[PDB]
């Protein structure tokens, strides 16, 4: 519970970083 | 999106499912093993609840 609650936390900081910095629409093939 | 990815994992957990069908082979293995995960969780829950 000490490690795997930090694994989910690292995956959640990346997932905000992909959501905010990269949109979903214009032209973004192979992007992150 | 991140809404579309999170209520795939919640949608396939409560056996209802969302729209959100993966199309690449790399995401049909994540989705295909989360369906087998939540098949064993629900079947072990409803067998012990008896
Ligand atoms: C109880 C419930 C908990 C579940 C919640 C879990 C998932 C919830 C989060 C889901 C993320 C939302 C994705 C938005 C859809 C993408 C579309 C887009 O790009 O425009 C977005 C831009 O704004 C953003 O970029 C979104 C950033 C949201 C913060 C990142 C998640 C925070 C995680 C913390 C919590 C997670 C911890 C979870 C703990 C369990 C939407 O903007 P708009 O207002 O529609 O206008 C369009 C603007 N535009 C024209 C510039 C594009
Ligand atoms: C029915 C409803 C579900 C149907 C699913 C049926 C599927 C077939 C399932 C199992 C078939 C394999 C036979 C296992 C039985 C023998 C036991 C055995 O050897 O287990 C071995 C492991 O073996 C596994 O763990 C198998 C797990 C496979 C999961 C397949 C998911 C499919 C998702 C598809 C995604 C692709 C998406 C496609 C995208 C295009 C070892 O176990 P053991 O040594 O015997 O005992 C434990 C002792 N020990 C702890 C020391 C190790």
């Amino acid at each position: 519970i000490g490690v795997t609650s930090g694994i989910v936390l690292v995956l959640l900081i990346i997932s905000i970083l992909v959501q905010v910095k990269q949109p979903r629409k214009k032209v973004m093939a192979c992007k992150t | 999106t991140l809404l579309n990815s999170f209520w795939f994992g919640v949608g396939a957990l409560m056996q209802q499912g969302s729209e959100l069908m993966p199309k690449a082979l790399s995401t049909r293995i994540v989705g295909g093993i989360w369906w087998f995960f939540t098949l064993i969780i629900i079947s072990s829950y409803t067998a012990n609840l008896a």
